[PDB]
């Protein structure tokens, strides 16, 4: 939860040097982390990744990692009164996560035996 | 990699935009321009940089 206080240096118009620092609020709401994806080059959306295209093509086997924020700032003038603004930020892709194989987020954990065998993983 | 450049880009958007004239579209605007390329690279290079050197 960030929250720091910053002078401001902006000195055209009178209103400008009516202020004194700029006050910094802002914290994350929702946090989430799908499975690994790929994005095929066809310009449509993100499809899975499986692991051993992951090993053949050189690529990591990261999941997304989707984040939402909120912002509140405030304004400090020089006579000591306040000006709070809010903003709403929807779900946003923050960046992406390493993914370890065998574990929930992986592709196989839904796969059986037969499966894992059948699209090029070992089986035990 | 993520909170100091917001800081540097609001200190940056505060150097050349007026506080008073800023609006939730600046404010947008200057979060989002903190968050390019680079600080995302920047620190998806420094974990794997940090996994694989130990």
């Amino acid at each position: 939860n960030v929250d720091i206080t910053y002078k401001d240096q902006r000195d055209h118009t009178e209103i400008d040097k009516l202020r004194e620092s700029v006050q910094i609020q802002f914290n994350f709401t929702d946090v989430n982390i799908e499975r690994p994806q790929h994005r095929n080059y066809s310009q449509g959306n993100k499809i899975n990744l499986l692991p051993n295209k992951a090993r053949l093509c050189g690529l990591s086997y990261s999941g997304p990692v989707n984040l939402a924020a909120e912002v509140i700032l405030t304004a400090h003038y020089s006579n000591g009164r306040q000006e709070v603004k809010r903003a709403s930020i929807p779900p946003f892709q923050v960046s992406t996560f390493p993914i370890m194989r065998g574990s929930n987020r992986c592709h196989t954990h839904h796969l059986s035996k037969t499966a894992k065998k059948e699209i090029g993983e070992d089986p035990n | 990699s993520v909170i100091a450049p917001i800081i540097n880009g609001f200190k940056e958007l505060l150097k050349q935009t007026a506080f008073e004239e800023l609006t939730q579209r600046n404010i947008i605007e200057a979060f989002s321009a903190a968050l390019s390329k680079n600080t995302a690279s920047d620190l998806n290079r420094s974990m794997e940089q940090s996994i694989i050197s130990g």
